[PDB]
């Protein structure tokens, strides 16, 4: 069988819990997945090749002294701009990213027509001809690499919400409380920390 | 599969020329066939007023850096009159041309490489290589003019 | 050079996709009305030059009242008297007015923008363009009409006009051209009044609402009374 | 529509992309909760203006022991809300005529009690068009178009009050202090800087 983990796909089947009343938020459930795996990942690799929680990574990058994220990423030996330099900042980062992402939310959404010329539906989440550059989707199965796809975004989205409530409670991060967990597992989960008060009671 | 580049002048190989990347690539052609000279529509004085321009503001250079005074304080000075003198010459030199060298028929018609009947330049012509020289005197003394404004005025210039 | 005459096929970097229009279907219920749509209310129509008159006058407006807005704001230098730092002597000031610049005008030292530089460069392009819109000189664009104040073509790169409604679009523009008109008529009697620039005033009049107004710089004559 | 360009709809515009209208009585709903709202929202700025007072400390002033502090607290009063010697605005009495005035007047509303008035005013109408429009703005005005800019401000108003709360919550400062904090430096007083010194709990 497929999907048969609990419930089914928007594509096929009803929801066990929600009436699923608007076509619209299967797409949207399509967008978050991705945006929450890229997410997920991102507190999952910053925590490792930094030591710093994602919620507080924030907080290095200000629009007086931007130069903390400067050189933090693993390797990549240059810095992300010259130290000294005091080029890191946040409101060059903060442009840059609002007119590029922007313009994919715009191009992608339909707010301003496509720049290419072939085909690309606006709200289709699967556009597959420019975004499949090697050619995976027509060599395996259409349907199940979907599916996949799914499986995955809905995992990354319970992923986030538990890095944000672990954020919330614990104030640590996530891969320090993996690492936590994983060290004294009896003596390191939710019912532990909330016999100490979950840091408020 | 085994792409030969270099070609006969339009595919005649029976002509004395052949085309290669310096004689017909789109970059080249593209520069040459903008420059005034290749502007055979245009007016041939607006044609030699661009030319005029571009011709006596770089000539006067070498007169101001390498001319007899290009250590006095006059050097600039100097080398703007030299570059002048020889608009003057060049504007004699293309008076005589255009006397001498269209004095013949040339019965022969012109078409482009894509096989196109095109009308002759007017600028080949006795009265209308008379206005290019025009245009080229008014070009090469303001030109030259403007060399030496900027040799004045330019800020990092030495 | 041979004739290739292929096909560009280029899209615009950005073209605004069809909004339609955002505002309701009445489309004055100020006071008076857009030119071509009722009867002048107070003043007598005097051309049908006007319209683009006041479109021109309007526009420019806009701009001179954002210019000085963003001058005080980042220099707090009141617009009718920066003139005075551009001048044939001394430019070398006016270079270092924009807040967050990353370089200036003018480099440390001499490196400067002269006033007659500026001045020369500002006929040469001010004009060429003031004529190329009007019936003076001729037309760049044949695909634009002269003398029509909305051309819509390479002047509308984003293409708002034909992604909403066009003439919404336009009154839309229209009541912003006279605000911004009328207050620039009030700055300029501010200028007058106060000697003290536009966001200066503002800020006396937000500080302390209940003074700081016409009528309290009446009472001591507006400094000359 | 043309006339509503918000990013969401009004109830028989259309249909919302997200939770879609359901029953009518959502919409009298949303009227209503926006109604209060405006009150609320305009409570909450013009108060504080007046004596500087939050509106989540408001509250505790008037207690059943003493309730004398609500008295003199609105600017430009001439007198005294009750007598300056002794104020009797006491939180029971507050409390016995606001009870009354108000379950009077929801249940006149609602029409659960039989309407005083018997003006033709037809309950569970959120635009009753009786006594409570006596200036009839409606009949002059065009009142499709009105009814839109009343849900836009209903609306509006009701994500004003959620504002309120939830700042309430994160910098319990006072919504025209959070304001005067923004205008004075927006780039280092915003909810982000808020954030980075952790809301006051971390
Ligand atoms: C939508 C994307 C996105 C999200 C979800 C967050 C979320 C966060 N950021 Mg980040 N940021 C995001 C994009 C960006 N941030 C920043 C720059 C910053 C700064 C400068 C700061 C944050 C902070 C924070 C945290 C607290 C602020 C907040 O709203 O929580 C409110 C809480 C909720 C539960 C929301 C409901 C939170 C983890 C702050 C921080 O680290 O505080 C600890 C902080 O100071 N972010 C930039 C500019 C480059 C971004 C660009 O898109
Ligand atoms: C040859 C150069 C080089 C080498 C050996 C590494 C090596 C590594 N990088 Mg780095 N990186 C390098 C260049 C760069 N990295 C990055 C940005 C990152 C990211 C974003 C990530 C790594 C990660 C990793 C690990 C896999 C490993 C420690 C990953 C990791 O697991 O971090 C611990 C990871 O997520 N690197 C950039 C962009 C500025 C580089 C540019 O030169
Ligand atoms: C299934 C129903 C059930 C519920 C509602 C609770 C609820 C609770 N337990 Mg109990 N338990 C339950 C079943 C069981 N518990 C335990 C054994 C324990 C232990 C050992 C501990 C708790 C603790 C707690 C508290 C903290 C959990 C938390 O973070 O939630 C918070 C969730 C929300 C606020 C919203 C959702 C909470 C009051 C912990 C504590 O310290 O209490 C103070 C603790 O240490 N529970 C067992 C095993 C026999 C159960 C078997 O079904
Ligand atoms: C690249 C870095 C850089 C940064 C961070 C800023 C930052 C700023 N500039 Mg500056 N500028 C920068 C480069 C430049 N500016 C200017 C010319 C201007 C102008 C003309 C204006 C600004 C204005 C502003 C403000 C606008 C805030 C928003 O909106 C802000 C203080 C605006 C301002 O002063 O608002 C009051 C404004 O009107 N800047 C030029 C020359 C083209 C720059 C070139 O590097
Ligand atoms: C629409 C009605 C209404 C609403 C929404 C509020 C709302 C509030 N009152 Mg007010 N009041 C209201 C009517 C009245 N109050 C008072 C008199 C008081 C007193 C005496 C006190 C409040 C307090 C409070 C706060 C309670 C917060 C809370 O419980 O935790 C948060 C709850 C949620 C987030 C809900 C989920 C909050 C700001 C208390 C307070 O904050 O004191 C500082 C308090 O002590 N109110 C009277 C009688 C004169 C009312 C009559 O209708
Ligand atoms: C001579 C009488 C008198 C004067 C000049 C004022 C003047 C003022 N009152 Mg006060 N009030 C007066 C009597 C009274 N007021 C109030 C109750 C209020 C309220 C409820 C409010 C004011 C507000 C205001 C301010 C309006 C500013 C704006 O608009 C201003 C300080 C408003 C305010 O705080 O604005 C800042 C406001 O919301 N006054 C009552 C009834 C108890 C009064 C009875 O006579
Ligand atoms: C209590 C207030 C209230 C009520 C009853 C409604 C009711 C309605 N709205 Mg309105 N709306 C409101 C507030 C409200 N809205 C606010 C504040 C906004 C601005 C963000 C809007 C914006 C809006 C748009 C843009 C649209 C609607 C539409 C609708 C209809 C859709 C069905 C629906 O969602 O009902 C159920 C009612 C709800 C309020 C949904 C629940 C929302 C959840 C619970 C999140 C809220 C979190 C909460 C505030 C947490 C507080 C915690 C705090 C106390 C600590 C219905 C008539 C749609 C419509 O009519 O389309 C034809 C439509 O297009 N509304
Ligand atoms: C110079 C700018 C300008 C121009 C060219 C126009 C031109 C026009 N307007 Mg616009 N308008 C302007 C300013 C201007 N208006 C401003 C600032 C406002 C806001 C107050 C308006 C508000 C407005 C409305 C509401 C309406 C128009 C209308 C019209 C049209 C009819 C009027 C006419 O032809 O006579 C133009 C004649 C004049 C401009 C002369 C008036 C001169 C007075 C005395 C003002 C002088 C200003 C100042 C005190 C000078 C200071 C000098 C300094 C040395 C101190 C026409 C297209 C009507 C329309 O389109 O009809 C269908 C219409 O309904 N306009
Ligand atoms: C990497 C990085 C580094 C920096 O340090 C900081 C930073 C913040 C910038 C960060 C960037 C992160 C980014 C870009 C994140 C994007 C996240 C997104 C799009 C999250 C979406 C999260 C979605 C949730 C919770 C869903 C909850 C919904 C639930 C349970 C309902 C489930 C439900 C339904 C539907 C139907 C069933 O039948 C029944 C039940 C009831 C089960
Ligand atoms: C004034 C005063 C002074 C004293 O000092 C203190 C004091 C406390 C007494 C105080 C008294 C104030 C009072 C009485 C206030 C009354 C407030 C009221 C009625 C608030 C209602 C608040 C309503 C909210 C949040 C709605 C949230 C709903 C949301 C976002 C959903 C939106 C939604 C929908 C529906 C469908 C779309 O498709 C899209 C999306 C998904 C966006």
């Amino acid at each position: 069988d497929i999907y048969p983990e609990f419930g089914t796909y928007p594509g096929g089947g009803e929801s066990p819990i929600i009436p699923f009343g608007s076509e619209k938020n299967a797409e949207r459930e399509v967008i978050h997945g991705r945006w929450a795996m890229l997410g997920v990942t991102g507190a999952w690799a910053a925590e490792n090749g930094t030591g710093i929680p994602w919620f507080t990574a924030g907080t290095l990058c200000t629009p007086d002294d931007c130069t903390a994220v400067a050189d933090k990423f693993p390797g990549a030996v240059a810095p992300l701009a010259p130290e000294g330099s005091g080029y890191p900042s946040f409101w060059n980062v903060l442009i840059i990213e609002i007119v590029l992402v922007g313009a994919a939310e715009a191009y992608r959404t339909g707010i301003s027509d496509s720049p290419f010329d072939d085909g690309l539906t606006v709200g289709d989440v699967n556009p597959g001809g420019r975004f499949d550059p090697l050619g995976l989707a027509e060599s395996g199965d259409l349907e199940e690499l979907k599916i996949k796809e799914l499986k995955h975004c809905r995992l990354s989205m319970f992923a986030w919400l538990g890095c944000i409530f672990q954020a919330l409670a614990t104030q640590e991060g996530p891969i320090a409380n993996w690492q936590s967990h994983v060290a004294d597992p009896v003596h390191s989960n939710v019912l532990t920390n909330a016999a100490k008060g979950f840091g408020f009671y | 599969d085994k792409v030969q580049i270099v070609k006969p002048i339009n595919g005649d190989p029976f002509i004395g020329m052949l085309e290669t990347p310096v004689t017909s690539s789109p970059d080249v052609a593209n520069f040459l066939s903008n420059l005034p000279a290749y502007r055979t529509g245009v007016a041939p004085l607006l044609r030699g007023v661009e030319v005029g321009l571009a011709h006596g503001f770089f000539v006067t250079g070498p007169f101001i850096k390498l001319g007899p005074l290009r250590s006095t304080d006059a050097a600039e000075l100097a080398g703007c009159l030299s570059g002048a003198g020889l608009v003057l010459i060049l504007t004699a030199c293309l008076s005589i041309y255009g006397a001498t060298a269209f004095q013949r028929e040339e019965v022969v018609g012109l078409k482009t490489l894509s096989g196109r009947t095109i009308a002759k330049d007017p600028l080949q012509s006795s009265e209308g290589w008379a206005s290019f020289t025009s245009g080229w005197l008014v070009g090469g003394l303001s030109g030259v003019a403007w060399s030496y404004v900027l040799t004045q005025v330019l800020p990092y210039y030495s | 050079r041979r004739t290739k005459a292929s096909v560009p096929a280029k899209r615009s970097a950005f073209k605004a996709n069809k909004f339609g229009s955002l505002a309701p279907p009445d489309l004055y219920p100020e006071f008076g009305t857009y030119p071509g749509g009722g009867e002048s209310p107070v003043i007598p129509f005097g051309s049908e030059k006007n319209a683009e008159r006041e479109i021109i006058h309007g526009r420019w407006a806009m701009l001179g009242v954002t210019g000085a807005w963003a001058a005080e704001n980042g220099t707090g230098i009141p617009w009718f008297t920066a003139g005075t730092l551009c001048t044939p002597d001394d430019c070398t000031a006016v270079a270092d007015k924009f807040p967050g610049a990353v370089a200036p005008l003018a480099p440390a030292g001499s490196g400067y923008p002269n006033f007659w530089a500026v001045l020369a460069i500002e006929i040469f392009l001010v004009g060429s363009a003031e004529c190329y819109r009007t019936g003076l000189f001729e037309n760049p664009f044949p695909e634009l009409t002269q003398g029509d104040v909305t051309p819509g073509g390479r002047f509308d790169p984003l293409g708002f006009a034909e992604a909403g409604d066009l003439e919404e679009l336009k009154i839309k523009e229209l009541k912003h051209s006279r605000l911004a008109m009328f207050a620039w008529l009030g700055c300029i009697m501010q200028a007058l009044a106060t000697q003290e620039g536009p966001i200066a005033n503002w800020t006396a009049h937000v500080a302390d609402p209940i003074h700081a107004n016409v009528l309290t710089n009446a009472a001591k004559g507006f400094k000359f009374y």
